[PDB]
RNA sequence: CCGCCGCAGGUGCAGAUCUUGGUGGUAGUAGCAAAUAUUCAAACGAGAACUUUGAAGGCCGAAGUGGAGAAGGGUUCCAU
RNA sequence: CCACCCGACCCGUCUUGAAACACGGACCAAGGAGUCUAACACGUGCGCGAGUCGGGGGCUCGCACGAAAGCCGCCGUGGC
RNA sequence: CCAUCUAAGGCUAAAUACCGGCACGAGACCGAUAGUCAACAAGUACCGUAAGGGAAAGUUGAAAAGAACUUUGAAGAGAG
RNA sequence: CGCGACCUCAGAUCAGACGUGGCGACCCGCUGAAUUUAAGCAUAUUAGUCAGCGGAGGAGAAGAAACUAACCAGGAUUCCCUCAGUAACGGCGAGUGAACAGGGAAGAGCCCAGCGCCGAAUCCCCGCCCCGCGGCGGGGCGCGGGACAUGUGGCGUACGG
RNA sequence: CGACUCUUAGCGGUGGAUCACUCGGCUCGUGCGUCGAUGAAGAACGCAGCUAGCUGCGAGAAUUAAUGUGAAUUGCAGGACACAUUGAUCAUCGACACUUCGAACGCACUUGCGGCCCCGGGUUCCUCCCGGGGCUACGCCUGUCUGAGCGUCGCU
């Protein structure tokens, strides 16, 4: 049949590894018919089964980090790979809380003079 | 080598002058990008005048503009004072004010203080809460006056 | 004339971005008109030719009041092939001669889903048009 | 001071160029002291330095650092300046006192050297052609 | 020489790999201006340099 | 004899390759780059040669990940969102 | 590209090109000399009301 | 057969014995001049390598 | 693609032992002469002074024109 | 194209002097060398004139042309 | 005598720069010996131990319709 | 003897973080020639330029006077026009060469230490719960730990307080 | 009488000028102005059914997911559940993935040699062997633990 990922997002992990086992020594028969002389028709299966492989391989990667990242919501410390990457710099400059942070006499000034909305008449 | 009458000129190309040469064809994209930024400017800052605080009538130095005065980069303290505004107040309303100038005589300390009464008179100042004004500009006088004022404030 | 600022004129730029445009632009590049009875029908000027689509040579050589299905639509070389639009190699094999989507008009069009969906999106703009110029 | 570190001395030039002695570095040993501390450091920042001590052939200096991603730095408004990435290696780029005070830096009469920010600012201004569009 | 890295002898195989004739297909496809592989290396004629 | 006979005894490499740039330039006896200055920990890069320069510099190579920066940046370098599902 | 491009021209130069220019689009032998097809235009200069 | 460079003969004959269900006596490996690694793989002698060759398709 | 009125310039070649590309006379010329040597028959083949096989006459002559390696080469190895 | 009569040495160059037993040039094609910037002088053209000049800035709901053009005047600061 | 500031601690936007980079618009520019070295599998082929040096090279046709078939030749190559 | 406190040190694959290298047109800090000009040449010039080294950011650096002036005075920095090829420097040769005032572009001001007063009133880390809630945190608690009187925080900085 | 030679024209060659063309430069301008221990720049090797270069990509290798799009891709072939509308292709790209060397990180740079922890197998019940996973670089900050000192002291 067509391997769909959509298809795959509901299937538990055990069948998923038993159908990329299926696909795995589909494509291993595949090869040898490339060497063994081999129809037109097997070879072109090839694409097929390698990226129907990369489809269920990918739907087992993205559920195993997804849950991965379900774990660790709210944990004070997650892994590298699970944490905002960005870039080098955005990632070591001041958070939003700590650009947020005004001194008392900063917060003083702001109280007794702020500014004001005026006009001048010609 | 010279030749027949001419002047003795030294041109100062001796050095790598070609590597530093400013061309000035952006001079007309510099232009608008200015213009852009005053425009984009003015209107964040509406009804607020356009050009920027007030400033004070100062007197050029050296015998060569002592007759002549000018917009001064703000008003000193004593003037401020005699004026009867706050020096911390004053930039909040759109007064600028210098504490590194001094007045030497009264006339010009007169003048300027002159000036900041006459600004005052002129301010309109909306309440910082619409719904509740306290000591701001009437609402008449805030609903049709208000108007951004373009060019210098009191040339 | 042209007022866009970010829009080129350049005629490198224009050849370029069209002889290297990928191929769902070039299904764009490539559309027809449809006949007088279909443009009357749909309120539409013009579609992206499609294959299984019937219709007539208006230009060129081939050009005639028969109604033709397009074979094959190849993007690659801006042509379509036309099931009798064809002529005969030295050897006897009979191939297909290319036509410009731009020299043929649409007599039939092969209606599905996306494309009835097309054709209310083009009818509705032309419509609100019309609500413009008046 | 600072010998030149020529081989044997030989300079390769006409003789106002000869000295290899009594040369004087540009920067003090107080700006060089707070360099090497910054170096080796390379993951805080130079504040500032002040002498503790000098022999005959050492001066003794100590330089404070700050950590720019200790909380107890990041969390206080006063010392936030020097946790963006602007700050980094002040005492290699003439920042701070003692590393500014070889600039040439100040107002006035005697530092018209370096109107516009630096040495090499003033003297680009000053060299620079500037042919308009209209001449 | 008989004796050589396993760097060495990798490097030798890219070198054989690449040094065969375009497939005569090639020519055939659209927009094609390769009439015949111009980085051929010969044993003899021109030197890897390693 | 300094001529053609001399260039015999030619069968003893000085460089190999080098294991950062890939040059055949890594002298054996002094265990460093003459290309990339390998191992010293910066490039080896003059300003007296452009051309060298340009050989190397960023934007002669893959930009495996670079070309993935210049597209994120093109979005706010935005990450953990998804497209709303069809 | 600093080469001079770009030139002066006084203000009071300029002012009096487009004097000369204004007064030669009133004369029919000048305009006709540029090839302006004007044998049925009823006047020069040629006013129509400001409601265009 | 043609083995990923990668491999050893341990994980060459532990590959083979469990994708073919067969015991391994000995494994020769080289490494062919186009970098491809090729294993010569003597299956015990009980099991016999034309009967394996046809379940596998190489005869 | 050009005429006319103006505008602008990287605007006119025989030379620079000029630069790059091409082409001649020389000229079917010089030359294909270092280390003794080839011959007969057959085969294959469109085609044989030169390939192969057989026969003959020779040479290297164990410090080899023999048999194997190191370095270097990198597939040149082998078959078709 | 050819014939005949009279005339007729190979150009470029340096040079007092070149057909020179001075140098460069086998041949042909294409490329190939007083430019541009700043300054100054004088001469000529144009505008205004005891003045003259906005070149820097600003204004005109920037933007095909238009990066142009127009305007400023308590923008003439300033230059001459 | 007077004037003027208050060193040897620190922060701070704008106006400014930008022959690298990511996108984009334009030109009295060049037009394959020109314009970037590079319009092409170009920093490629190739050279050098190496640092480094570094090319040449665009165009069938509207559409391959890229010349079936006959004939001479071993074929390249011809004649129809 | 030993048991403790502190000080000065050391080890750890200790818990959690941070730096390295690249690009380098523009920017900051150093180092730094000679060709060249002077019809020779050594000071000078080239030039604080090329090459060399280090450090950054989207700008950088500079920056709120130990300022300019000498006027009826101006008033942080940077950039533009002008000042000006000027004052000045110079085998006073060749050559070199700023600034202040004026007009503009932009315009923004501030914080400590100290000196005092407030029962350290201050900060970091950890554990738990509640709420916004991709870790950004807010609060509450803890006879939890540590920093800190060799001085944290509030007030206050030359315009005075 | 010819050859031979020269000149001029026709035609044929040789050569690639000229003209026309231009998905390329050059110059100016504008907006933005973002790399890296969460492994960059660069290098190596590998990856297509037929594919060597260029390009693209990383053992999921000329691409996976998703979103948009809406019937192709194409030099040949193959697949009507691999010739698809239940979504071809292309674009976008936020999800996943991402070999070796490289600041390059156990040590060393030979695919050379270790150490610690966990899991599976060798009937493992020890040693040991094989496979797999995690970790093991330098500097530095805060904090913790373990300590050193005829450094300064207190108590006994
Ligand atoms: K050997
Ligand atoms: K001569
Ligand atoms: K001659
Ligand atoms: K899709
Ligand atoms: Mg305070
Ligand atoms: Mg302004
Ligand atoms: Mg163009
Ligand atoms: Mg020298
Ligand atoms: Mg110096
Ligand atoms: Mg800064
Ligand atoms: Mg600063
Ligand atoms: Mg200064
Ligand atoms: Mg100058
Ligand atoms: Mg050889
Ligand atoms: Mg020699
Ligand atoms: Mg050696
Ligand atoms: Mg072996
Ligand atoms: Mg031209
Ligand atoms: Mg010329
Ligand atoms: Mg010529
Ligand atoms: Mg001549
Ligand atoms: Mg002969
Ligand atoms: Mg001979
Ligand atoms: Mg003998
Ligand atoms: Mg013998
Ligand atoms: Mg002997
Ligand atoms: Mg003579
Ligand atoms: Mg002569
Ligand atoms: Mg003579
Ligand atoms: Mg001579
Ligand atoms: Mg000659
Ligand atoms: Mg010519
Ligand atoms: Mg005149
Ligand atoms: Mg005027
Ligand atoms: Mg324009
Ligand atoms: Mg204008
Ligand atoms: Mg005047
Ligand atoms: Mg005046
Ligand atoms: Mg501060
Ligand atoms: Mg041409
Ligand atoms: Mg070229
Ligand atoms: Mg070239
Ligand atoms: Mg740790
Ligand atoms: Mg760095
Ligand atoms: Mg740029
Ligand atoms: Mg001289
Ligand atoms: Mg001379
Ligand atoms: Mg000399
Ligand atoms: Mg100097
Ligand atoms: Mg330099
Ligand atoms: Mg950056
Ligand atoms: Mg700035
Ligand atoms: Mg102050
Ligand atoms: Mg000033
Ligand atoms: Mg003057
Ligand atoms: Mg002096
Ligand atoms: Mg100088
Ligand atoms: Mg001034
Ligand atoms: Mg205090
Ligand atoms: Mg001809
Ligand atoms: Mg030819
Ligand atoms: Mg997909
Ligand atoms: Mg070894
Ligand atoms: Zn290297």
């Amino acid at each position: 049949a067509k391997i769909k990922a959509r298809d795959l997002r509901g299937k538990k992990k055990e069948e998923l590894l038993k159908q990329l086992d299926d696909l795995k020594v589909e494509l291993s028969q595949l090869r040898v018919a490339k060497v063994t002389g081999g129809a037109a028709s097997k070879l072109s299966k090839i694409r097929v089964v390698r990226k129907s492989i990369a489809r269920v391989l990918t739907v087992i990667n993205q559920t195993q980090k997804e849950n991965l990242r379900k774990f660790y919501k709210g944990k004070k410390y997650k892994p590298l790979d699970l944490r905002p990457k960005k870039t080098r710099a955005m990632r070591r400059r001041l958070n939003k809380h700590e650009e947020n942070l005004k001194t008392k006499k900063q917060q003083r000034k702001e109280r007794l003079y702020p500014l004001r909305k005026y006009a001048v008449k010609a | 080598a010279p030749s027949r009458n001419g002047m003795v000129l030294k041109p100062h190309f001796h050095k790598d002058w070609q590597r530093r040469v400013a061309t000035w064809f952006n001079q007309p994209a510099r232009k608008i990008r200015r213009r852009k930024a005053r425009q984009a400017k003015a209107r964040r800052i509406a009804p607020r005048p356009a050009s920027g605080p007030i400033r004070p009538i100062v007197r050029c130095p050296t015998v060569r503009y002592h007759t002549k005065v000018r917009a001064g980069r703000g008003f000193s303290l004593e003037e401020l004072r005699v004026a009867g505004i706050h020096k911390k107040v004053a930039r909040t309303i759109g007064i600028s004010v210098d504490p590194r100038r001094r007045n030497k005589s009264t006339e010009s300390l007169q003048a300027n203080v002159q000036r900041l009464k006459e600004y005052r008179s002129k301010l309109i100042l909306f309440p910082r809460k619409p719904s509740a004004p306290k000591k701001g500009d009437s609402s008449a006088e805030e609903l049709k006056l208000a108007t951004q004022l373009t060019g210098p404030v009191m040339p | 004339m042209k007022f866009n600022p970010f829009v080129t004129s350049d005629r490198s730029k224009n050849r370029k971005r069209h002889f290297n445009a990928p191929s769902h632009i070039r299904r764009k590049i490539m559309s027809s008109p449809l006949s007088k009875e279909l443009r009357q029908k749909y309120n539409v000027r013009s579609m992206p030719i499609r294959k299984d689509d019937e219709v007539q040579v208006v230009r060129g050589h081939y050009k005639g009041q028969q109604i033709g299905k397009v074979v094959q639509v190849y993007r690659k070389k801006y042509v379509i092939y036309i099931e009798r639009v064809q002529r005969e190699k030295a050897n006897g094999t009979t191939v297909h001669v290319g036509i410009h989507p731009s020299k043929v008009v649409i007599t039939r069009l092969k209606l599905d889903k996306d494309r009835k969906k097309i054709l209310e999106r083009k009818a509705k703009s032309r419509q609100v048009g019309k609500e413009k110029g008046k | 001071g600072r010998k030149r570190p020529v081989p044997k001395g030989a300079t390769y030039g006409k003789p106002v160029h000869h000295g290899v002695n009594q040369l004087k570095f540009a920067r003090s040993l107080q700006s060089v002291a707070e360099e090497r501390a910054g170096r080796h450091c390379g993951a805080l920042r130079v504040l500032n330095s002040y002498w503790v001590g000098e022999d005959s052939t050492y001066k003794f200096f100590e330089v404070i650092l700050i950590d720019p991603f200790h909380k107890a730095i990041r969390r206080n408004p006063d010392t936030q300046w020097i946790t963006k990435p602007v700050h980094k290696h002040r005492e290699m780029r003439g920042l701070t006192s003692a590393g500014r005070k070889s600039r040439g830096l100040g107002k006035g009469h005697k530092f018209h050297h370096t109107i516009g920010g630096s040495r090499r600012a003033a003297w680009r201004r000053r060299n620079t052609l500037q042919l308009h569009r209209y001449r | 020489s008989s004796h050589k890295t396993f760097r060495i002898k990798r490097f030798l195989a890219k070198k054989q790999k690449q040094n065969r004739p375009i497939p005569q297909w090639i020519r055939m496809k659209t927009g094609n201006k390769i009439r015949y592989n111009s980085k051929r290396r010969h044993w003899r004629r021109t030197k890897l340099g390693l | 004899t300094k001529g053609t006979s001399s260039f015999g005894k030619r069968r003893n490499k000085t460089h190999t390759l080098c294991r950062r740039c890939g040059s055949k330039a890594y002298h054996l006896q002094k265990s460093t780059c003459g290309k990339c200055g390998y191992p010293a920990k910066r490039k080896r890069k003059y300003n007296w040669s452009a051309k060298a320069k340009r050989r190397n510099t960023t934007g002669t190579g893959r930009m495996r990940h670079l070309k993935i920066v210049y597209r994120r940046f093109r979005h706010g370098f935005r990450e953990g969102t998804t497209p709303k599902p069809k | 590209t600093w080469r001079r491009w770009h030139r002066r021209v006084n203000t009071t130069q300029k002012r009096y090109a487009i004097c000369s220019a204004l007064a030669a689009s009133a004369l029919p032998a000048l305009v006709m000399s540029k090839g302006h097809r004007i044998e049925e235009v009823p006047e020069l200069p040629l006013v129509v009301e400001d409601k265009v | 057969f043609i083995v990923d460079v990668k491999a050893n003969k341990h994980q060459i004959k532990q590959a083979v014995k469990k994708l073919y269900d067969i015991d391994v006596a000995k494994v020769n490996t080289l490494i062919r001049p186009d970098g491809e690694k090729k294993a010569y793989v003597r299956l015990a002698p009980d099991y016999d390598a034309l009967d394996v060759a046809n379940k596998i398709g190489i005869i």
